[PDB]
Protein backbone atom coordinates (compact mmCIF):
# COMPACT_ATOMS: atom_id res chain seq x y z
CA UNK A 1 0.00 0.00 0.00
CA UNK A 2 1.57 2.92 -1.31
CA UNK A 3 0.09 6.58 -0.39
CA UNK A 4 0.23 9.23 -2.54
CA UNK A 5 -1.12 13.16 -1.77
CA UNK A 6 -2.38 15.72 -4.44
CA UNK A 7 -3.61 19.14 -3.86
CA UNK A 8 -7.10 19.94 -5.79
CA UNK A 9 -7.83 23.54 -3.98
CA UNK A 10 -6.56 26.93 -2.84
CA UNK A 11 -8.25 29.38 -0.80
CA UNK A 12 -10.34 31.71 -2.70
CA UNK A 13 -9.52 35.36 -2.57
CA UNK A 14 -11.62 37.68 -4.19
CA UNK A 15 -10.97 41.69 -4.44
CA UNK A 16 -13.85 44.09 -4.22
CA UNK A 17 -12.40 47.53 -6.26
CA UNK A 18 -14.82 50.12 -4.44
CA UNK A 19 -12.80 50.21 -0.77
CA UNK A 20 -9.41 48.79 -2.43
CA UNK A 21 -9.34 51.59 -4.21
CA UNK A 22 -10.83 54.14 -2.13
CA UNK A 23 -14.58 59.98 -3.21
CA UNK A 24 -15.76 57.60 -5.59
CA UNK A 25 -13.97 59.62 -8.22
CA UNK A 26 -10.75 57.96 -7.94
CA UNK A 27 -12.88 54.58 -8.69
CA UNK A 28 -13.85 55.77 -12.32
CA UNK A 29 -9.86 56.66 -12.85
CA UNK A 30 -8.87 53.40 -11.64
CA UNK A 31 -11.35 50.73 -11.89
CA UNK A 32 -10.53 49.65 -14.97
CA UNK A 33 -7.25 48.16 -14.38
CA UNK A 34 -8.59 46.13 -10.84
CA UNK A 35 -11.37 45.56 -12.78
CA UNK A 36 -8.71 43.02 -15.10
CA UNK A 37 -7.58 42.14 -11.52
CA UNK A 38 -11.12 41.22 -10.16
CA UNK A 39 -12.29 39.47 -12.92
CA UNK A 40 -8.24 37.26 -12.96
CA UNK A 41 -8.97 37.08 -9.54
CA UNK A 42 -12.44 35.38 -9.11
CA UNK A 43 -11.47 32.93 -12.49
CA UNK A 44 -9.12 31.77 -10.35
CA UNK A 45 -11.41 31.05 -7.01
CA UNK A 46 -14.36 29.84 -9.94
CA UNK A 47 -11.47 27.79 -11.30
CA UNK A 48 -10.85 26.72 -7.69
CA UNK A 49 -14.27 25.71 -7.17
CA UNK A 50 -14.36 23.84 -10.25
CA UNK A 51 -11.54 22.06 -9.46
CA UNK A 52 -13.04 21.07 -5.88
CA UNK A 53 -16.67 20.11 -8.00
CA UNK A 54 -14.17 17.97 -9.99
CA UNK A 55 -12.36 15.84 -8.16
CA UNK A 56 -14.45 15.66 -5.12
CA UNK A 57 -18.06 14.74 -7.56
CA UNK A 58 -3.85 36.74 7.10
CA UNK A 59 -6.43 33.85 6.77
CA UNK A 60 -6.10 33.60 10.52
CA UNK A 61 -7.17 37.14 10.97
CA UNK A 62 -10.37 36.89 8.58
CA UNK A 63 -11.87 34.40 10.21
CA UNK A 64 -13.77 43.94 5.24
CA UNK A 65 -12.39 47.60 5.60
CA UNK A 66 -9.89 46.74 8.27
CA UNK A 67 -7.57 44.69 5.38
CA UNK A 68 -8.28 47.57 2.85
CA UNK A 69 -10.39 45.12 1.03
CA UNK A 70 -8.02 41.94 0.69
CA UNK A 71 -11.05 39.62 1.26
CA UNK A 72 -11.01 35.92 1.60
CA UNK A 73 -13.77 34.07 -0.13
CA UNK A 74 -15.53 30.55 1.23
CA UNK A 75 -15.88 27.35 -0.89
CA UNK A 76 -19.55 26.19 -1.36
CA UNK A 77 -18.19 22.92 -1.08
CA UNK A 78 1.50 15.31 4.33
CA UNK A 79 3.55 17.49 2.87
CA UNK A 80 2.45 18.99 -0.33
CA UNK A 81 -0.76 20.54 0.72
CA UNK A 82 1.78 22.31 3.32
CA UNK A 83 3.72 23.49 0.33
CA UNK A 84 0.33 25.05 -1.13
CA UNK A 85 -1.05 26.59 2.43
CA UNK A 86 2.30 27.92 3.01
CA UNK A 87 3.06 30.09 -0.09
CA UNK A 88 -0.57 30.70 -0.92
CA UNK A 89 -0.20 32.31 2.96
CA UNK A 90 3.47 33.54 1.68
CA UNK A 91 1.99 35.69 -1.28
CA UNK A 92 -1.21 37.10 0.91
CA UNK A 93 1.03 38.08 3.67
CA UNK A 94 3.39 39.91 1.33
CA UNK A 95 0.62 41.36 -0.39
CA UNK A 96 -0.79 42.91 2.79
CA UNK A 97 2.44 44.04 3.92
CA UNK A 98 3.36 45.74 0.53
CA UNK A 99 0.23 47.50 0.81
CA UNK A 100 1.99 48.64 4.21
CA UNK A 101 4.12 50.60 1.95
CA UNK A 102 4.39 54.24 1.13
CA UNK A 103 5.59 53.45 -2.60
CA UNK A 104 7.71 56.45 -2.13
CA UNK A 105 4.96 58.59 -1.48
CA UNK A 106 4.69 61.14 1.69
CA UNK A 107 2.17 59.01 3.40
CA UNK A 108 0.77 55.62 2.73
CA UNK A 109 -2.71 56.65 4.02
CA UNK A 110 -5.32 58.40 1.86
CA UNK A 111 -6.30 60.91 4.25
CA UNK A 112 -2.93 62.55 5.22
CA UNK A 113 -1.92 63.10 1.17
CA UNK A 114 -5.13 65.28 0.52
CA UNK A 115 -4.45 67.28 4.25
CA UNK A 116 -1.20 68.77 4.10
CA UNK A 117 -0.06 68.27 0.06
CA UNK A 118 -1.60 71.00 -2.25
CA UNK A 119 -4.49 69.07 -5.29
CA UNK A 120 -1.84 69.67 -7.84
CA UNK A 121 0.66 67.88 -7.08
CA UNK A 122 -1.68 65.27 -4.83
CA UNK A 123 -3.19 64.14 -8.04
CA UNK A 124 0.53 62.74 -8.75
CA UNK A 125 1.53 61.50 -5.95
CA UNK A 126 -2.44 59.29 -5.27
CA UNK A 127 -1.74 58.30 -8.41
CA UNK A 128 1.41 56.74 -7.68
CA UNK A 129 0.32 55.23 -4.58
CA UNK A 130 -3.05 53.53 -5.84
CA UNK A 131 -1.40 52.58 -9.11
CA UNK A 132 1.48 50.63 -7.02
CA UNK A 133 -1.45 49.52 -4.74
CA UNK A 134 -2.75 47.74 -7.87
CA UNK A 135 0.72 46.29 -9.21
CA UNK A 136 1.07 44.77 -6.39
CA UNK A 137 -2.21 43.51 -6.31
CA UNK A 138 -1.03 42.48 -10.56
CA UNK A 139 2.22 40.93 -8.97
CA UNK A 140 -0.11 38.72 -6.79
CA UNK A 141 -2.76 37.84 -10.07
CA UNK A 142 0.46 36.92 -11.79
CA UNK A 143 1.62 34.38 -9.32
CA UNK A 144 -1.62 32.99 -8.39
CA UNK A 145 -2.29 32.07 -12.61
CA UNK A 146 1.08 30.64 -12.24
CA UNK A 147 0.59 28.16 -8.91
CA UNK A 148 -3.48 27.88 -10.25
CA UNK A 149 -2.11 26.86 -13.24
CA UNK A 150 0.24 24.16 -11.20
CA UNK A 151 -2.99 23.10 -8.69
CA UNK A 152 -4.93 22.62 -12.48
CA UNK A 153 -2.60 19.98 -13.49
CA UNK A 154 -2.87 18.34 -10.58
CA UNK A 155 -6.29 18.19 -10.13
CA UNK A 156 -6.94 16.84 -13.27
CA UNK A 157 -4.44 14.30 -12.59
CA UNK A 158 -6.37 13.37 -9.10
CA UNK A 159 -9.84 13.47 -11.51
CA UNK A 160 -8.29 11.10 -13.78
CA UNK A 161 -7.32 8.84 -10.39
CA UNK A 162 -11.15 9.12 -9.85
CA UNK A 163 -7.20 -0.62 -5.93
CA UNK A 164 -7.49 3.04 -4.63
CA UNK A 165 -9.34 4.06 -1.41
CA UNK A 166 -9.05 8.21 -1.30
CA UNK A 167 -9.70 9.52 1.28
CA UNK A 168 -9.99 13.48 1.78
CA UNK A 169 -7.65 16.36 3.13
CA UNK A 170 -7.66 19.69 3.75
CA UNK A 171 -7.40 21.48 0.34
CA UNK A 172 -6.47 18.37 -1.02
CA UNK A 173 -7.27 14.49 -1.68
CA UNK A 174 -5.00 11.68 -0.20
CA UNK A 175 -4.93 8.56 -2.65
CA UNK A 176 -4.26 4.71 -0.30
CA UNK A 177 -3.29 2.56 -3.97
CA UNK A 178 -3.21 -1.20 -2.11
CA UNK A 179 -1.28 -3.77 -5.19
CA UNK B 1 20.46 66.87 -11.76
CA UNK B 2 23.05 64.17 -10.68
CA UNK B 3 26.47 64.59 -10.72
CA UNK B 4 28.85 62.12 -12.67
CA UNK B 5 32.68 62.50 -14.00
CA UNK B 6 32.54 62.94 -18.20
CA UNK B 7 34.43 59.72 -18.97
CA UNK B 8 36.77 57.21 -17.60
CA UNK B 9 39.12 55.14 -19.47
CA UNK B 10 41.00 52.20 -19.06
CA UNK B 11 43.27 49.34 -20.27
CA UNK B 12 40.70 45.67 -20.71
CA UNK B 13 41.19 43.61 -17.62
CA UNK B 14 40.94 45.31 -14.27
CA UNK B 15 38.33 46.77 -12.28
CA UNK B 16 36.82 50.52 -12.70
CA UNK B 17 34.63 52.42 -10.69
CA UNK B 18 32.02 55.16 -11.92
CA UNK B 19 30.13 57.42 -9.62
CA UNK B 20 26.86 58.87 -9.14
CA UNK B 21 26.35 61.89 -6.99
CA UNK B 22 23.20 63.88 -6.08
CA UNK B 23 21.14 65.78 -3.14
CA UNK B 24 19.42 64.46 -0.39
CA UNK B 25 15.73 64.68 -1.73
CA UNK B 26 16.45 62.17 -4.23
CA UNK B 27 19.28 59.94 -3.49
CA UNK B 28 19.60 60.05 0.10
CA UNK B 29 15.81 60.21 0.58
CA UNK B 30 16.05 56.70 -0.24
CA UNK B 31 14.96 56.27 -3.59
CA UNK B 32 16.50 53.37 -6.04
CA UNK B 33 19.61 54.55 -7.93
CA UNK B 34 18.98 52.45 -11.42
CA UNK B 35 21.60 52.08 -13.82
CA UNK B 36 21.15 52.26 -17.84
CA UNK B 37 23.77 50.75 -20.66
CA UNK B 38 23.49 52.99 -23.96
CA UNK B 39 25.49 50.95 -27.12
CA UNK B 40 26.26 53.94 -29.88
CA UNK B 41 23.52 53.74 -32.53
CA UNK B 42 20.40 51.77 -30.30
CA UNK B 43 18.18 52.62 -27.56
CA UNK B 44 20.03 52.14 -23.98
CA UNK B 45 19.61 48.89 -22.59
CA UNK B 46 18.66 47.94 -18.81
CA UNK B 47 21.82 47.46 -16.95
CA UNK B 48 21.26 47.10 -13.29
CA UNK B 49 17.95 47.78 -11.24
CA UNK B 50 17.49 47.61 -7.80
CA UNK B 51 20.26 49.11 -6.85
CA UNK B 52 22.35 45.63 -6.42
CA UNK B 53 20.24 43.61 -8.61
CA UNK B 54 21.39 42.38 -11.69
CA UNK B 55 18.47 41.19 -14.43
CA UNK B 56 18.48 38.57 -16.96
CA UNK B 57 21.35 39.25 -20.00
CA UNK B 58 23.84 40.34 -18.25
CA UNK B 59 26.43 39.00 -16.77
CA UNK B 60 27.96 39.54 -13.40
CA UNK B 61 30.78 41.90 -13.93
CA UNK B 62 28.53 44.46 -13.33
CA UNK B 63 27.67 45.88 -9.74
CA UNK B 64 26.26 48.31 -7.58
CA UNK B 65 25.57 50.22 -4.36
CA UNK B 66 24.48 53.17 -2.25
CA UNK B 67 25.54 54.87 0.84
CA UNK B 68 23.67 57.82 1.96
CA UNK B 69 23.48 60.49 -1.03
CA UNK B 70 25.92 58.51 -3.31
CA UNK B 71 26.17 55.44 -5.84
CA UNK B 72 28.66 53.40 -7.52
CA UNK B 73 29.07 51.21 -10.10
CA UNK B 74 32.36 49.05 -10.75
CA UNK B 75 33.06 46.48 -13.79
CA UNK B 76 35.72 43.72 -13.47
CA UNK B 77 37.56 42.43 -16.54
CA UNK B 78 36.55 44.98 -19.06
CA UNK B 79 37.14 43.87 -22.58
CA UNK B 80 36.02 45.57 -26.16
CA UNK B 81 32.77 44.91 -25.58
CA UNK B 82 31.33 47.10 -22.69
CA UNK B 83 33.10 50.86 -23.83
CA UNK B 84 29.75 52.28 -23.86
CA UNK B 85 27.51 55.20 -22.60
CA UNK B 86 26.19 54.71 -18.61
CA UNK B 87 23.86 56.70 -17.16
CA UNK B 88 22.65 56.79 -13.23
CA UNK B 89 18.96 57.87 -12.14
CA UNK B 90 16.89 58.43 -9.45
CA UNK B 91 13.70 59.75 -8.44
CA UNK B 92 12.79 63.03 -6.25
CA UNK B 93 10.07 63.95 -3.77
CA UNK B 94 7.88 65.03 -6.39
CA UNK B 95 8.75 61.01 -7.65
CA UNK B 96 10.47 63.32 -10.79
CA UNK B 97 12.77 60.97 -12.24
CA UNK B 98 16.15 62.26 -13.20
CA UNK B 99 19.02 60.98 -14.99
CA UNK B 100 22.72 61.56 -14.53
CA UNK B 101 25.12 62.29 -16.97
CA UNK B 102 26.45 60.67 -19.83
CA UNK B 103 29.80 58.40 -18.50
CA UNK B 104 31.84 57.90 -21.36
CA UNK B 105 34.07 54.61 -20.34
CA UNK B 106 36.19 54.46 -23.43
CA UNK C 1 8.07 39.10 -24.73
CA UNK C 2 7.15 42.79 -24.29
CA UNK C 3 8.18 45.30 -27.11
CA UNK C 4 7.98 49.43 -27.51
CA UNK C 5 7.99 50.23 -31.12
CA UNK C 6 7.46 54.19 -32.53
CA UNK C 7 6.31 55.83 -35.85
CA UNK C 8 8.80 57.02 -38.38
CA UNK C 9 10.70 60.32 -38.12
CA UNK C 10 9.49 63.77 -38.49
CA UNK C 11 11.13 66.56 -40.80
CA UNK C 12 8.54 69.27 -39.14
CA UNK C 13 9.75 72.84 -39.19
CA UNK C 14 9.92 75.35 -35.97
CA UNK C 15 6.47 75.87 -34.84
CA UNK C 16 4.58 73.03 -35.26
CA UNK C 17 4.29 69.82 -33.64
CA UNK C 18 5.02 66.62 -32.97
CA UNK C 19 2.73 63.20 -33.03
CA UNK C 20 4.91 60.94 -31.89
CA UNK C 21 3.61 57.31 -31.01
CA UNK C 22 4.52 54.92 -29.10
CA UNK C 23 2.94 50.95 -29.65
CA UNK C 24 2.99 48.56 -26.63
CA UNK C 25 2.71 44.53 -27.80
CA UNK C 26 3.44 41.77 -25.26
CA UNK C 27 1.83 43.14 -22.10
CA UNK C 28 -1.47 44.67 -20.32
CA UNK C 29 -1.07 48.43 -21.64
CA UNK C 30 -3.50 49.68 -18.71
CA UNK C 31 -1.45 49.39 -15.82
CA UNK C 32 2.88 50.21 -15.85
CA UNK C 33 3.85 53.34 -16.84
CA UNK C 34 4.90 54.86 -20.12
CA UNK C 35 7.63 57.60 -19.64
CA UNK C 36 8.81 59.76 -22.37
CA UNK C 37 12.61 60.63 -22.57
CA UNK C 38 14.27 62.56 -24.85
CA UNK C 39 18.53 62.34 -26.24
CA UNK C 40 19.81 65.57 -28.11
CA UNK C 41 22.43 63.73 -30.18
CA UNK C 42 25.63 64.04 -28.59
CA UNK C 43 24.54 64.47 -25.49
CA UNK C 44 23.09 62.79 -22.33
CA UNK C 45 19.66 61.33 -21.58
CA UNK C 46 17.50 64.00 -20.04
CA UNK C 47 13.64 63.42 -19.09
CA UNK C 48 10.20 64.53 -20.85
CA UNK C 49 7.55 63.45 -18.83
CA UNK C 50 5.23 60.17 -18.08
CA UNK C 51 1.85 59.15 -18.63
CA UNK C 52 0.29 56.42 -16.40
CA UNK C 53 -2.30 54.85 -18.89
CA UNK C 54 -4.75 54.33 -15.85
CA UNK C 55 -5.80 57.72 -15.41
CA UNK C 56 -4.20 59.99 -17.73
CA UNK C 57 -2.30 62.29 -15.22
CA UNK C 58 0.92 63.64 -16.56
CA UNK C 59 3.98 64.03 -14.97
CA UNK C 60 6.39 66.69 -16.97
CA UNK C 61 9.43 68.12 -16.33
CA UNK C 62 9.61 71.66 -14.82
CA UNK C 63 11.44 72.65 -18.38
CA UNK C 64 8.70 70.80 -20.23
CA UNK C 65 5.98 72.02 -18.40
CA UNK C 66 2.92 73.77 -20.99
CA UNK C 67 4.83 72.60 -23.83
CA UNK C 68 4.45 68.67 -23.97
CA UNK C 69 0.70 66.88 -23.50
CA UNK C 70 0.88 63.07 -23.17
CA UNK C 71 -2.34 61.53 -24.14
CA UNK C 72 -3.35 57.82 -24.36
CA UNK C 73 -4.96 55.72 -26.17
CA UNK C 74 -5.65 52.09 -24.14
CA UNK C 75 -7.96 50.48 -26.79
CA UNK C 76 -5.29 50.52 -29.56
CA UNK C 77 -2.25 50.81 -26.48
CA UNK C 78 -0.76 53.32 -27.86
CA UNK C 79 0.68 56.29 -26.17
CA UNK C 80 0.76 59.67 -28.34
CA UNK C 81 3.37 62.77 -27.55
CA UNK C 82 2.56 66.13 -28.45
CA UNK C 83 5.25 68.59 -28.01
CA UNK C 84 3.98 72.37 -29.10
CA UNK C 85 6.27 74.83 -30.38
CA UNK C 86 9.16 73.34 -31.65
CA UNK C 87 12.62 75.58 -31.61
CA UNK C 88 15.81 74.30 -32.92
CA UNK C 89 17.20 73.02 -30.01
CA UNK C 90 14.54 69.57 -29.84
CA UNK C 91 16.02 68.16 -32.14
CA UNK C 92 16.71 64.56 -30.38
CA UNK C 93 15.76 60.46 -30.48
CA UNK C 94 12.51 60.68 -28.21
CA UNK C 95 12.70 57.30 -26.85
CA UNK C 96 9.55 55.54 -25.23
CA UNK C 97 10.32 53.77 -22.24
CA UNK C 98 8.04 51.33 -19.46
CA UNK C 99 8.46 51.78 -15.40
CA UNK C 100 8.84 47.91 -14.34
CA UNK C 101 6.49 46.94 -11.89
CA UNK C 102 6.86 48.87 -8.29
CA UNK C 103 8.19 47.46 -5.00
CA UNK C 104 8.99 49.79 -2.25
CA UNK C 105 8.97 52.74 -4.05
CA UNK C 106 9.00 53.76 -7.95
CA UNK C 107 11.63 51.50 -10.01
CA UNK C 108 13.52 51.33 -13.44
CA UNK C 109 12.66 51.67 -17.30
CA UNK C 110 12.34 47.71 -17.92
CA UNK C 111 11.93 47.99 -22.07
CA UNK C 112 12.39 50.72 -24.03
CA UNK C 113 11.63 52.19 -27.57
CA UNK C 114 12.98 52.29 -30.58
CA UNK C 115 14.45 55.90 -32.01
CA UNK C 116 12.17 58.33 -33.48
CA UNK C 117 14.66 61.54 -34.60
CA UNK C 118 12.69 64.55 -34.70
CA UNK C 119 14.81 66.94 -36.97
CA UNK C 120 14.16 70.54 -36.26
CA UNK C 121 15.41 73.13 -38.93
CA UNK C 122 14.69 75.93 -41.65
Amino acid sequence: VTTEILPVSMTKTSVDCTMYICCSNLLLQYGSFCTQLNRALTGIAVEQDKNTQEVFAFIKQYGAQKFNGLTVLPPLLLGKLQDVVNQNAQALNTLVKQLSSNFGAISSVLNDILSRLDPPEAEVQIDRLITGRLQSLQTYVTQQLIRAAEIRASANLAATKMMSFPQSAPHGVVFLHVT
Amino acid sequence: VLSQPPSVSGAPGQRVTISCTGSSSNIGAGYDVHWYQQLPGTAPKLLIYGNNNRPSGVPDRFSGSKSGTSASLAITGLQAEDEADYYCQSYDRSLSVVFGGGTKLT
Amino acid sequence: QVQLVQSGAEVKKPGASVKVSCKASGYTFTGYYIHWVRQAPGQGLEWMGWINPNSDVTNYAQKFQGRVTMTRDTSISTAYMELSRLRSDDTAVYYCAREATMIRGPSDFDYWGQGTLVTVSS
